[PDB]
């Protein structure tokens, strides 16, 4: 057939979003090789990305659909296996409405497949308990950004920080994880940039700072109060910023103030704090790299100096799983429909009504992944589980198999037989990064393209193709998407932004960045352009005190 | 038409023959060999996408190379490791590459470690003024010559300028301007002195053509029998066609050839002057190679790097977890590869970390070459530490004039 | 406070021979210098003398047979090429290449052997400490 074809693909590891060739010969993934056309990364792969291509032909890939009959699964038939799903699932609702079901996807999912599952848990059963890996994983911090500018995600890119003077790395690995991320704090390093780092420990990214400072774990308020008490006290801010597109400045005010000499919370002398906050205050454009009230007060900082809305400035809070960002655009919360519509308000629920064809979406806030997992036996029962390990990733794993097997009929879809499977009625084996078609969306707002390298290994099929599958069993209107790209249209017919991201712009080795309301919008690579995204179109910037644990 | 003629050649097909960057002489040749089964298949590099994208390519149907036809001058890739990793190392099937200086002196590399099978590769060798990175010819494009990047319709390094042609017109700009400005060619580019591939089966350039044929004729050199057989072939099937070159042509070529060679020199030595020296080129190492965060992209891209398991991996040099990774690592590449550096610059631009791995090998090779005297990728030379002799070892030792290797080594 | 660190590998049938018979022979010298003791020179992998300097081998010497003279027949012709190799390398990364040498002492040379100690030990004190020591942090 072919020999040495090459794919570019998006790495499936973490949200920088790099581009790779893989290699595809006979039908095989054979290796990955490097795509220099790549603006992200210009062919440059981690450890990670260079070692992508290993376990997509691993003989543990699930192979055929599993059926828990009294004891060990046995092998079943996709009618088999779905007409059980339909089946059990329709008793569920039947009998406990909305709240008695429970859906939750992985980070690791395309876009279309994100979509489509938020679609298969709403317009069916109108029930937002739907939820995603983005909880547990490390950062909450996007309802903090959310609150402080409008848009939870990252105000610049990555090759953005490149035109600031103070790069202020702050409490970030960001070379352990997120190398090409990192990577621009290297070439910044090499074209002369201060650099600032401020993590506890002495990480390999805080080698590449001119300026390093410890200080306590768990102490960043105290440590950005005191900076903002010094900012404030030498009257640093940005006055025509801080008058024209920020609010809330005198309770910022009275906050801080309490934070002169904080060295008793912080290990930070008085002298490196001073250094620090004047040097950050006097650059011109300064961007700050993050890794809910530790976020607000990044936001403090950067809305106080005035480095939001521009070139070369901003704060980039890094994500850390392939595709978090998309999960979220489109819509995996419970309180979000798709690119951050919110549930609560009666406009965009009955545009969701007119759109999907379907009547009395929920408008109540959904269960989160652990609300779920709590009230697993309670009022909850039945779930299905698109790519997660629970057992393995929650905290207090054997409380999580207590109530995982506490579960009448849980779901389970993956591409491996993992721990969590054991507790599953029906498992339906799924395709990996390599024989989807689907997109990704960086933690910098870009959507990249994933191209199908090679087919699913036996009898595995994609997830938009297993919930379609599932929805015409069960008799939902509105999933006869037989592709990414219509499924990608009906989501883009749904939402206001993205509704320019069309795959024929996709194609370009660009990308799109997400806020791209039209069609001939080349997106918005740096957010806040002029004005925020909150009520009055203004930043509001709050007083957090520190809390000692 | 025999191991040393120069000629002017382009093809009869005239597709093939607008498609060319010169008179499809590459492209006619690599279809010929296919179609009469002198090759099982070709290697080749076609645009995936915009020109910017230069994809490597294994052709099998004769139809396909006209897709392949065309200079690539953003295609900063290597063939030669693709052939041994995905291709068998060429053991079993014949096969045509196109390929630059730095492809042909790979190819030798290899060979001389027994990684590929050189009577199975034929070798079409193209002349190399120089490659640039595409992500940095975008930004050349957009900033420098002012231009959106997307127009672009072709772009190639000529007279030692950077010719764009967009929609509205053609620029140009001196490649040495741009140099200077932070762009250009890439470094080893820059530092680059092979050419003109004579170590190739043809070498093929647009150097040499003039007059009533500036633009429709490609120079053919044929430097091998296998060569000859391949080019008299094709002009008696009537795929090509052939006439002598020009003598003010062929003088020409050499004087291009050797201004060349001065213009790499003087990059080399402002290059390995700016690195360092003594305990400032230490500290400069030192503190480059700190960031290394064991990718090893640079020793599965090398040419050099055959060993099935890097001695970089072995938890005797290297501690398998400590990240900010000790200085052996980066010696012990030094050790292996700098006796036979082909400059081919993969290493330096394959890092996630930005760290001058070709600069720093290629300082090393340049003096090791004035040494030992050992040119890397010329022939089937072997390595300079894979076959010592008695009576050279003895003369290193007398010229020293001394009784150990301690001093009077160095000038 | 600082006192030389210098390491020799010595091949077994000429240079631990010599050695053996400068300490039989009475011949002092400084205690400066600590051996590895290899078969041939020809063992000596260049890895080894680069391991050496990067832990912090303010010096590093190795000796072996006279050309013509090694126990197997032109183990030392391999080894002479390798260390010629590692003297461009250290010098291009910028060490002091005379931290480096190879001495040919035969068996019967016990005074040639404390001389090459004795020597080895002033050249390492007037170069003063490694910079490798200090430059990794
Ligand atoms: C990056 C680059 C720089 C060059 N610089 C010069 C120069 O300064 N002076 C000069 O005289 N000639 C230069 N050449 C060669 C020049 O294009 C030749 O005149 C041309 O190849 C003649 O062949 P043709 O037009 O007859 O056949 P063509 O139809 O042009 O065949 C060209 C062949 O080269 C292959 N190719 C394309 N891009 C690449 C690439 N990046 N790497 C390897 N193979 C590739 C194509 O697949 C095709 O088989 C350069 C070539 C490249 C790729
Ligand atoms: S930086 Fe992230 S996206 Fe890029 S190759 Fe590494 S793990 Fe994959
Ligand atoms: S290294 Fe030399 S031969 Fe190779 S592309 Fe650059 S200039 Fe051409
Ligand atoms: S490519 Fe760069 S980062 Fe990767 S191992 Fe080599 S030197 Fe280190
Ligand atoms: S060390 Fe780097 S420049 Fe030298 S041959 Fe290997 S890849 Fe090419
Ligand atoms: S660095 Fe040395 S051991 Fe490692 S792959 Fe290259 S030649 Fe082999
Ligand atoms: S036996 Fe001593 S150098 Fe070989």
């Amino acid at each position: 057939s072919e020999i040495m074809k090459y794919v570019a693909t998006t790495c499936p590891y973490c949200g920088v979003g790099c581009t790779l060739n893989l290699v595809v010969s006979n039908g095989k993934v054979v290796g990955v090789e490097p795509n220099q056309r790549s603006p992200i990364n210009e062919g440059k792969l981690c450890p990670k990305g260079v070692t992508c291509w290993e376990h997509i032909h691993s003989p543990d890939r699930l192979t055929t659909p599993l059926i828990k009959k009294d004891g060990k699964f046995i092998e079943a038939s996709w009618d088999e296996a779905l007409d059980l799903v339909a089946k059990n699932l329709k008793v569920i609702y039947d009998k406990h409405g909305p709240k008695g079901l429970g859906f939750q996807t992985s980070c690791r999912t395309v876009n279309e497949d994100c979509y489509i599952f938020q679609k298969f848990a709403r317009v069916g059963f109108k029930t937002n308990n739907v939820d995603n890996c983005a909880r547990i994983c490390h950062g909450p911090s996007v309802a903090g950004l959310s609150l402080s500018f409008g848009s939870g995600a990252a105000t610049n890119g990555f090759e953005d920080a490149l035109n600031a003077d103070l790069i202020l790395i702050w409490g970030s690995n960001a070379v352990e994880a997120h190398p090409l991320a990192g990577r621009r704090i290297a070439q910044a390093k090499k074209k002369g940039i201060q650099i600032i780092a401020v993590d506890p420990r002495y990480t390999m990214t805080a080698r590449l700072a001119d300026t390093y400072v410890r200080f306590n774990p768990s102490t960043h308020i105290a440590l950005a109060n005191s900076m903002m008490y010094w900012i404030i006290k030498e009257g640093l801010e940005d006055k025509k910023f801080i008058q024209d597109r920020v609010n809330g400045f005198e309770d910022l005010k009275k906050t801080v103030e309490n934070y002169a000499d904080a060295e008793a919370i912080h290990g930070v002398p008085l002298d490196v704090v001073k250094d620090i906050a004047f040097r950050y205050a006097k650059a011109k454009n300064a961007v700050i790299i993050y890794c809910t009230d530790n976020v607000r007060s990044m936001g403090n900082l950067a809305l106080l100096t005035g480095n939001v809305g521009r070139e070369g400035v901003g704060v980039n809070p890094l994500r850390g799983q392939n595709n978090v960002q998309g999960a979220c655009d489109m819509g995996a919360y419970p309180n979000v429909y798709s690119g951050y519509q919110k549930c609560e308000v009666a406009e965009n629920r009955a545009k969701m009504e007119k759109a999907w064809s379907v009547t009395n979406l929920p408008d109540w806030y959904g269960a989160t992944l652990t609300e779920q997992i709590n009230q697993c036996g309670d009022e909850i029962k039945g779930m299905y589980i698109l790519g997660l390990n629970p057992v393995v990733t929650y905290p207090s794993s054997n409380h999580v198999k207590a109530q995982l097997e506490k579960l009448d009929f849980l779901v389970v879809q993956d591409i491996f037989f993992t721990e969590t499977c054991q507790y599953a009625d029906v498992i339906l084996p799924g395709a990996c990064f390599a024989e989807k078609d689907g997109t990704f969306t960086s933690g910098e707002r870009r959507i990249n393209r994933v191209r199908k390298a090679v087919n699913p290994p036996g009898q595995a099929k994609e997830d938009i193709h297993i919930i379609s599958e599932l929805a015409a069993k069960m008799g939902f209107k509105g999933f006869e998407l037989p592709t990414a790209k219509d499924v990608w249209d009906d989501m883009r017919a749904v939402t206001p932004s993205m509704f320019g991201a069309t795959y024929e712009k996709l194609e370009r080795p660009e990308g799109i960045c997400w806020p791209c309301p039209t069609e001939e919008h080349p997106g918005t690579p740096i957010l806040h352009r002029e004005k925020f995204a909150t009520a009055d179109g203004k930043g509001n910037l709050f007083g957090i005190d520190y809390r000692p644990p | 038409a025999a191991k040393g003629d120069m000629l002017y050649a382009w093809a009869k097909d005239a597709e093939i023959q607008k498609k060319g960057e010169c008179g499809g002489a590459v492209t006619a040749l690599l279809k010929h060999a296919l179609e009469t089964k002198m090759v099982d298949a070709v290697v080749a590099i076609k645009k995936g996408k915009d020109l910017y994208d230069a994809v490597p390519t294994v052709i099998t149907n004769p139809e396909d190379i006209i897709q392949t036809a065309g200079s690539l001058h953003c295609g900063t890739l290597l063939i030669p490791k693709l052939i041994k990793k995905y291709l068998n190392g060429a053991k079993d099937m014949k096969l045509a590459v196109t390929c630059k200086g730095c492809d042909a002196m790979a190819f030798y590399e290899l060979a001389k470690r027994n990684q590929i099978n050189l009577d199975n590769i034929i070798m079409i060798g193209v002349n190399c003024g120089g490659s640039v990175s595409p992500v940095t010819a975008r930004k050349m494009i957009s900033n420098k010559f002012g231009v959106d990047p997307d127009t672009v319709h072709k772009e190639e390094i000529d007279k030692g300028q950077f010719i764009i042609e967009y929609e509205g017109g053609h620029k140009g700009i001196k490649i040495d301007e741009l140099e200077e400005e932070g762009y250009g060619r890439r470094s080893n580019c820059r530092r680059c002195k092979m050419k003109i591939p004579r170590q190739a089966d043809i070498a093929a350039g647009n150097w040499g053509v003039i007059g009533d044929k500036a633009g429709k004729a490609t120079f053919l050199e044929i430097c091998s029998e296998k060569g000859a057989n391949l080019v008299n072939s094709a002009q008696s099937k009537g795929a090509l066609e052939i006439s002598p070159a020009d003598p003010k042509g062929i003088d020409i070529r050499a004087k291009v050839e050797k201004a060349m060679f001065n213009l790499g020199d003087e990059w080399r030595h402002r290059d390995f002057e700016g690195m360092g020296k003594g305990k400032d080129r230490l500290k400069l190492m030192m503190s480059e190679s700190s960031k290394c965060i064991k990718c090893y992209a640079c020793v599965e891209a090398c040419p050099i790097c055959y060993c099935i398991e890097c001695s970089t991996k072995k938890p005797w040099y290297i501690a398998p977890g400590v990240l900010p990774t000790s200085f052996m690592f980066h010696l012990i590449r030094f050790a292996h590869v700098s006796d036979s550096c082909i400059n081919c610059g993969q290493c330096e631009e394959l890092c996630p970390m930005e760290i001058p791995n070709a600069l720093f090998m290629h300082s090393q090779q340049v003096e090791i070459e004035k040494m030992f005297g050992h040119i890397p990728g010329q022939d089937m030379t072997p390595p300079i530490h894979a076959f010592v002799e008695e009576k050279a070892e003895r003369a290193r030792l007398d010229a020293t004039g001394t009784d150990s290797i301690y001093t009077n080594i160095f000038t | 406070d600082w006192k030389p660190q210098i390491l020799a590998i010595i091949c077994n049938w000429c240079s631990y021979a010599g050695a053996d018979l400068a300490g039989g022979a009475r011949i002092q010298y400084p205690p400066t210098v600590r051996a590895i003791r290899v078969m041939c020179t020809g063992r000596v992998d260049m890895l080894f003398i680069l391991k050496a300097f990067v832990e912090g081998a303010d010096g590093v010497l190795v000796s072996g047979c006279h050309f013509g003279d090694c126990h197997y027949l032109e183990g030392n012709y391999k080894a002479a090429k390798r260390m010629f190799m590692i003297k461009n390398l250290l010098r291009n990364i910028g060490l002091d290449d005379r931290r480096f040498r190879m001495t040919f002492v035969s068996a019967s040379e016990g005074a040639k052997w404390g001389m090459v100690m004795e020597d080895v030990t002033n050249t390492i004190k007037e170069l003063g400490p490694s910079p490798i020591k200090e430059f990794k942090k």
